[PDB]
C-alpha cells in the first residue's frame, strides 16, 4: 500500500499531448498519434 | 504527473462500447475530442489501493462500420478492450480479425476480451462457444454496459497486468450512471456459473 505508492512518471522534455493525451519523446514536436503539433 | 494509460476500445459497430464507456461519469464530463482522428478519449480515475490509476479509453465515432480504423488510433495504445455482442454471433466471429489488427500496431499489449450485453435474455453466443480468448492469453468477462455489470472487472485485470500485482484492489467502484436496465442476478449466477465448467472443460 503506502509503501508501495504507486511511482508518478518521471519525464523530462516528455510532453502529454493536449489533444489525445499520448506521451510524446522529448525529440518531436508533432504527436505521433493524433499529428497535432505540441500544445 | 499522474499514473495514466492508453486503452483502445475495438469491436464491430453496434456492439455497445460507446454505452459501455459512457458508464463512467466523470471519464464522460471530463472527454477529449480528437478531430484528426475522429476520437473522443475519456480519462477513466479508478482509486486503487495503491493509488490512482487513469485509463484514457479511446472510443470511435462509429468509423469501424465502414473499414478499418486508421494506425493513429492504434498507436502507443499501452492496453486494449474487445468487445462484441452476445446477440449477434457474426460480431463474435470477426473478434479474430480486431485481435489480429491490435497486434499488428501494438503487439502483445494485455488485452481484455468483452461479450457485452448479457441482460438480454435471448442470448445467443454462449459460454461454451466463448474460446478466442483461451488461445491467445486473454481475460474474459461477460458484460452489460447498460446495468453496469462487471463494469470493473476488465480495468482491474487491466491494472494488475500492467503494475505486476496480482494483488491490487479498487478501494472503491467509480461513480456510474444509473443502470437503465435491471441485471437479473440469477441470470448472472448461472452465466457465471457457465463460464467456470467451461474454463475446466
Ligand atoms: N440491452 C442492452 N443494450 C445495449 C447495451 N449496450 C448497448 N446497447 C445498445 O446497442 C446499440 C449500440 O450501442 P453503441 O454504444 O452505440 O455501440 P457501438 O457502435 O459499439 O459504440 C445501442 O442501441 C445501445 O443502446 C447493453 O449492455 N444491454
Ligand atoms: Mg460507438
Ligand atoms: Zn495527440
Amino acid at each position: 500500500g503506502s509503501r508501495f505508492a504507486l511511482v508518478t512518471p518521471k519525464k523530462e522534455g516528455h510532453w502529454d499531448c493536449s489533444i489525445c493525451l499520448v506521451r510524446n519523446e522529448p525529440t518531436v514536436s508533432r504527436c505521433i498519434a493524433c499529428q497535432n503539433t505540441k500544445s | 504527473p499522474q499514473v495514466q494509460f492508453k486503452l483502445v476500445l475495438v469491436g464491430d459497430g453496434g456492439t455497445g462500447k460507446t454505452t459501455f464507456v459512457k458508464r463512467h461519469l466523470t471519464g464522460e464530463s471530463e472527454k477529449k475530442y480528437v478531430a484528426t482522428l475522429g476520437v473522443e478519449v475519456h480519462p477513466l480515475v479508478f482509486h486503487t489501493n495503491r493509488g490512482p490509476i487513469k485509463f484514457n479509453v479511446w472510443d470511435t465515432a462509429g468509423q469501424e462500420k465502414f473499414g478499418g480504423l486508421r494506425d493513429g488510433y492504434y498507436i502507443q495504445a499501452q492496453c486494449a478492450i474487445i468487445m462484441f455482442d452476445v446477440t449477434s454471433r457474426v460480431t463474435y466471429k470477426n473478434v479474430p480479425n480486431w485481435h489480429r489488427d491490435l497486434v499488428r500496431v501494438c503487439e502483445n499489449i494485455p488485452i481484455v476480451l468483452c461479450g457485452n450485453k448479457v441482460d438480454i435474455k435471448d442470448r445467443k453466443v454462449k459460454a461454451k462457444s466463448i474460446v478466442f480468448h483461451r488461445k491467445k492469453n486473454l481475460q474474459y468477462y461477460d458484460i452489460s454496459a447498460k446495468s453496469n455489470y462487471n463494469f470493473e472487472k476488465p480495468f482491474l485485470w487491466l491494472a494488475r497486468k500492467l503494475i505486476g500485482d496480482p494483488n491490487l484492489e479498487f478501494v472503491a467502484m467509480p461513480a456510474l450512471a444509473p443502470p437503465e436496465v435491471v441485471m437479473d442476478p440469477a441470470l448472472a449466477a448461472q452465466y457465471e456459473h457457465d463460464l467456470e465448467v467451461a474454463q475446466t472443460t
